[PDB]
C-alpha cells in the first residue's frame, strides 16, 4: 500500500517534469512517453526492474531500498537467507 | 500528439488496483526468479543411514528415507 503511494507519487512527479521539459526536442518526448503510453502492467513491470544491477528503471534510489529491505526480510522469514 | 500522449498511467488509477497489479508483477519480476540451491544438501540429508545401529534396528538394514 505505501510502497505503491509513493512510486504513483513519483510517476506525478515525472510526468510533470517530462510535460515541462517536453519543448526541447519532440523525438525525446517519444522515449520519455513510453512508460506513460505503455499498459498500467507494462509501467509497473519495467518499474519493478531494479534487481540485479542493470538498473535502467526510473525507479529512484530511496524508492528502490524500501523493496530492497522488504524483499531481504521477506526472504529471511520464508529461511531462504 | 498531446491526446496521443496523453494515455492511462498508473498515478490515475485507484490505488487498490496498482496494488494488485503490484502484487503480480512482484510475484514475477522478483519471487519467480528468486533462486537458492538446496537439491545437493538435502539428497545427501535424506541418503544418509540415520544412526541405525543406535535404533532398535534388531534385523536387516532399514531402507533410508530416500530408499
Amino acid at each position: 500500500d505505501d510502497f505503491v503511494a509513493k512510486l504513483q507519487d513519483n510517476q506525478r512527479f515525472r510526468y510533470n517534469e517530462v510535460m515541462q521539459a517536453l519543448n526541447m526536442s519532440a523525438a525525446l518526448t517519444a522515449r520519455k512517453t513510453k512508460e506513460f503510453r505503455s499498459p498500467p502492467q507494462e509501467q509497473i513491470n519495467m518499474l519493478l526492474n531494479f534487481k540485479d544491477d542493470k538498473s535502467e528503471c526510473p525507479c529512484p534510489e530511496e524508492i528502490r531500498d524500501q523493496l530492497l529491505d522488504f524483499h531481504e526480510d521477506l526472504m529471511t522469514h520464508c529461511g531462504i537467507e | 500528439v498531446v491526446a496521443c500522449f496523453r494515455m492511462a498511467p498508473l498515478y490515475n488509477l485507484p490505488r487498490h488496483r496498482a496494488v494488485n497489479l503490484f502484487l503480480q508483477g512482484y510475484e514475477k519480476s522478483w519471487i519467480e526468479t528468486e533462486e537458492h540451491y538446496f537439491e545437493d544438501k538435502l539428497i545427501e540429508d535424506l541418503a544418509k543411514p540415520g544412526a541405525e545401529p543406535p535404533e532398535e534396528d534388531e534385523g536387516t538394514k532399514r531402507v533410508d528415507p530416500l530408499h
